[PDB]
């Protein structure tokens, strides 16, 4: 909330969402993320990017997670 | 073993379809207990919910 | 003629107990009853259960 | 002597002991037995399962939900219904193929017989699923019923008619459960006759040749059999029913039913897919039920084009692998009737849709033909 | 739009054949439903005696039922009257008729939470993935305030919030109650009102196993053996001369 | 109909047969049996397999069109 409950989630997804797959996921993100901003009556609207971000981090996040979960 | 089990098997409990049928029924009753039970306890390698293991706690 | 007739070979399907045409087979019948009969007694017990 | 001469023993001896049957029959001719058992089956759990439900709209999905939360297993009950339902399937779909195959549909009576059974438990399945009055129970009922709307100057009055009102209402359900209650009997009846005529040559083979000249008793040999058969029958359903009980079902038929709703899916369950397909591949209202149906009464068809010389498959390469084309696009049909009718799914419903029509009413005859030919006959 | 995402395969520990449930996490879960969860979910085909030998002892569930009230049959003129549930009446609608959810809740129907398990696809791994995983509505979606944005739901465009803000807790053993865990044990208590028969089934079906696994090879051997005159056969034809 | 002693007319053909208990239910089960798997399979593979390789292409093939169908670059 403003800082005391250690969310495992955050945690095991900060090592999970930095990783080679979600890099270049985030990357393409990014790139169309800043071609959407960078104009007007547009609308290639950026969700696909998202979701294959998203799946390949959650994957690698399943994998790890439980783990540690009590 | 020696002059055979089955043998045995055959001329004391098998020659008949009597004593075929007591043994049968007689072997059910035991195999239940020995199975049911056998079966209910392999299943107790999940420690977990273990309603036993709870009923300690609460 | 049908003095030519023969009896072919088994010995490549009898059990063991009987392969011997040296030897009786009254010995290894109890046995042989036995173990088939076994089979389907435990059959019949598991099927009860 | 007593099993020969007694009025009842006769029947029975006539039909499961003394039978003279070739000693040649393989697996697939297991599925007789298997029908017969799954048949037996679906009307035992059936009968316990309407000990408890209810077929009125405000009480039909609770008291399934009552009957696998509270009656005592009430849920194995259950779930051997639903999954027996396709297991009964599973088990026609190979009996139908193994007499395609085989040839043995040259006994028209038996084999005729045969497609009303076919048609009986598919009429009565399908009225099965509407029971629970899930979203695909009204759904599909409401798609599926509607069909008949294509029939000219009948077909509005028609569906108007089977349903009681104007839609899949109150009337439906409790009519739906009285007939999925007597059509079981009915069936057994029919199945009955099926034996009968069965009865008056006794079985093919695998060959296709004959086997008067080497016949067993049914008694040990099948009987034996035919147990070791049921038991795999029993494997097949209980891993289904006790490891995944949903697992044919889909996770999706729960939630009950709203006639507002609509879901992005509808589809019939997967023994349908098939013909669904099929249907769904023509653009045409009375062209698509005119195909639905031809999908399937066209097995009354097949004896009139039998074409080749030899009754079996056995002895015929070309048909073989014809045969293993039909089985194969029928995969793709129940694969394509389970997906939406979108771009790459459309064109080869479609396609595969001519094929089956043309495997059966044009490839496979002609096969034969020339099949005859290769061997100077 | 036509467009999504499909959960991932979250190990649990009732997947996987021969496998319990978490018992303790289903009791963690009642608690999640009891307190966050049921004030707009409805689970009409749970009842308390449900909870007895599953988690809670009988006295336990019973307390938990006398809490709160119902209206209980007619008194003797022909108005109700309230008291204390008992361990026979299921779980509590917090909205009457369907209508009431649309107006408590921005126009949108909270579907019941019996099944829910059953009623999506991937099951549990769907709560779990619509529970923890949220995420900021990307450029060009326009949210509108009802519909948040979400990951996994269909369409993208939800009505919920996200309800598992790390807490609102609870707590019998004291579990570090973060989004995670209060997420997993909602699930897996989610799994049982769905499938309470669950445990058992599985139970059944080891013993199904190891019986056909016995029962199998037997009934072949049976088979085999009165097949023996006709598998060694021997053929002869001598015809005359 | 059909019962046993009015089946068909057989001439000069001798059967020897040998009793269940005398002989075993599995003799060369894994020796002679599985070579005999080998020897039917490699019979009608070229018959059952191909319909067969041809559907799971076609299956494979049909789903990567659909999904990479419902995404897209410019215009
Ligand atoms: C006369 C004998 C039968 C009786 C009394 C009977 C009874 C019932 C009842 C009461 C239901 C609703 C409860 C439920 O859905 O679990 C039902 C559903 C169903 N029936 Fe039957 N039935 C019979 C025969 C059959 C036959 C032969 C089939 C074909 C295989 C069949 C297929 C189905 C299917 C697919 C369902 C829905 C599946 C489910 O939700 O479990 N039934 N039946
Ligand atoms: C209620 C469903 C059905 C039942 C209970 C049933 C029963 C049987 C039984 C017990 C046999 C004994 C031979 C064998 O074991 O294969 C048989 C054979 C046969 N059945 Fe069915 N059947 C059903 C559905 C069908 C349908 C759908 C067809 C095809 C249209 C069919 C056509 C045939 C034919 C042609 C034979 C002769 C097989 C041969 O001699 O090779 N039956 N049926
Ligand atoms: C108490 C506060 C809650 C409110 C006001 C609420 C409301 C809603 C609403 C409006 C929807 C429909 C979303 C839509 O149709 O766009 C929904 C769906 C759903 N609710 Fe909640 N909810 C709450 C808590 C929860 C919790 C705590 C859970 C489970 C842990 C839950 C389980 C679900 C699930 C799994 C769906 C998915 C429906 C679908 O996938 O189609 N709800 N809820």
């Amino acid at each position: 909330e403003e800082e005391e409950l250690v969310d495992p989630l955050t945690t095991v997804r900060e090592q999970c969402e930095q990783l080679e797959k979600c890099v270049k996921a985030r990357e393409r993100l990014e790139l169309c993320d800043e071609r959407v901003s960078s104009r007007s009556q547009t609308e290639e609207d950026c969700t696909e990017e998202l979701l294959d971000f998203l799946h390949a981090r959650d994957h690698c996040v399943a994998h790890k997670l439980f783990n540690s979960l009590k | 073993v020696a002059p055979t089990l089955t043998a045995r098997l055959y001329s004391l409990l098998f020659r008949r379809t009597s004593t075929f049928a007591l043994t049968i029924v007689v072997g059910a009753l035991f195999f239940e207990r020995a199975f049911d039970q056998g079966a209910d306890a392999i299943y107790e390698h999940i420690n977990e919910g273990k309603l036993w293991k709870h009923i300690k706690h609460k | 003629s049908h003095t030519d007739i023969k009896v072919p070979d088994f010995s490549d399907y009898r059990r063991p107990e009987v392969l011997d045409s040296t030897k009786s087979s009254k010995e290894s019948s109890e046995a042989r009853k036995g173990f088939s009969y076994l089979v389907t007694a435990t059959t019949t017990v598991g099927v009860a259960y | 002597n007593i099993r020969k001469s007694h009025p009842l023993m006769k029947i029975v001896n006539n039909a499961f002991i003394d039978l003279p049957a070739p000693s040649n029959i393989s697996s697939w001719w297991n599925f007789g037995s298997l029908l017969g058992i799954c048949l037996i089956l679906q009307i035992l759990t059936g009968l316990f399962l309407a000990m408890h439900y209810t077929s009125d709209t405000t009480t039909a999905f609770s008291s399934v939900t009552h009957i696998c939360r509270d009656v005592n297993y009430g849920w194995i009950i259950r779930y051997m219904h639903a999954n027996g339902a396709s297991m009964f399937f599973i088990c026609l779909y190979m009996h139908v193929g193994r007499g395609l195959y085989y040839g043995s549909y040259t006994f028209l009576e038996t084999w005729n017989i045969g497609v009303i059974l076919l048609l009986t438990v598919m009429a009565t399945a399908f009225m099965g699923y509407v029971l629970p009055w899930g979203q695909m129970s009204f759904w599909g009922a409401t798609v599926i019923t509607n069909l008949l709307s294509a029939i000219p100057y009948i077909g509005t009055n028609l569906v108007e008619w089977i349903w009681g009102g104007f839609s899949v209402d109150k009337a439906t359900l409790t009519r739906f459960f009285a007939f999925h209650f007597i059509l079981p009997f009915i069936i057994m009846a029919i199945a009955m006759v099926h034996l009968l005529f069965l009865h008056e040559t006794g079985s093919n083979n695998p060959t296709g040749i004959s086997s008067d000249v080497d016949k067993i008793p049914f008694h040990p040999y099948y009987t034996i059999k035919d147990i070791l058969g049921a038991l795999l029958l029993i494997l097949a359903l209980m891993l289904l029913v006790l490891f995944a009980p949903d697992l044919l079902g889909d996770p999706d038929n729960y939630t009950p039913a709203n006639p507002l709703n609509t879901p992005p899916h509808i589809k019939p369950e997967w023994y349908f897919l098939f013909a669904y397909a099929i249907l769904r591949s023509i653009p045409n209202k009375l062209g698509g039920v005119l195909a639905l149906a031809f999908s399937i009464l066209i097995l009354a068809l097949i004896p009139l084009l039998h074409t080749s010389k030899q009754r079996s498959m056995m002895f015929r390469p070309l048909s073989q692998c014809l045969f293993w084309a039909l089985v194969a696009d029928l995969l793709t049909l129940t694969w394509i009737g389970g997906q939406p009718v979108e771009h790459p799914y459309i064109t080869i419903g479609q396609l595969a849709s001519v094929l089956y029509f043309l495997l059966i009413l044009v490839l496979m005859p002609t096969a034969g033909t020339i099949e005859n030919k290769l061997l100077k006959w | 739009s036509d467009l999504e995402l499909h959960p991932p395969s979250y190990p649990w520990s009732h997947r996987g054949l021969l496998s319990s449930l978490d018992h303790t996490s289903i009791r963690r879960g009642f608690q999640v439903y009891k307190q966050v969860c049921s004030s707009c979910h409805s689970m009409d085909y749970v009842a308390y005696r449900h909870l007895v030998g599953v988690c809670y002892t009988e006295d336990e569930a019973k307390a938990l039922a006398e809490e709160v009230e119902v209206q209980d049959g007619p008194n003797e003129d022909g108005e109700m009257f309230m008291r204390p549930g008992k361990l026979s009446d299921y779980f509590p609608k917090p909205y009457p008729n369907p209508e009431a959810a649309r107006a408590a809740n921005n126009g949108a129907l909270p579907p019941d939470l019996s099944y829910i398990v059953r009623a999506r696809h991937g099951g549990e791994d769907y709560v779990f993935s619509l529970l923890t995983g949220y995420c900021e509505p990307p450029t060009g979606v326009s949210l509108r305030e009802g519909l948040y944005f979400n990951p996994y739901f269909p369409g993208q465009a939800i009505g919920m919030a996200p309800p598992i803000y790390n807490e609102v807790l609870e707590f019998d053993d004291g579990t570090p109650a973060t989004m995670s865990q209060v997420a997993k044990d909602v699930c897996t208590f989610l799994r049982w009102a769905a499938e309470p028969e669950h445990d058992h089934r599985k139970r059944m079906g080891l013993k199904m196993l190891l019986m056909m696994g016995l029962l199998l090879p037997l009934v072949y051997a049976m088979k085999r053996h009165k097949w023996s005159v006709l598998k060694s056969r021997k053929l002869a034809y001598r015809p005359p001369k | 109909g059909r019962q046993f002693g009015h089946l068909t007319r057989v001439r000069h053909v001798i059967t020897y047969s040998l009793s269940p208990f005398e002989q075993r239910a599995f003799p060369h089960y894994f020796s002679k049996g599985i070579p005999n798997v080998l020897r039917r399979t490699r019979a009608c593979i070229l018959r059952v397999a191909p319909p067969f390789v041809a559907f799971y292409l076609v299956y494979t093939w049909g789903t990567q069109e659909f999904e990479k169908s419902k995404r897209k670059n410019p215009a």
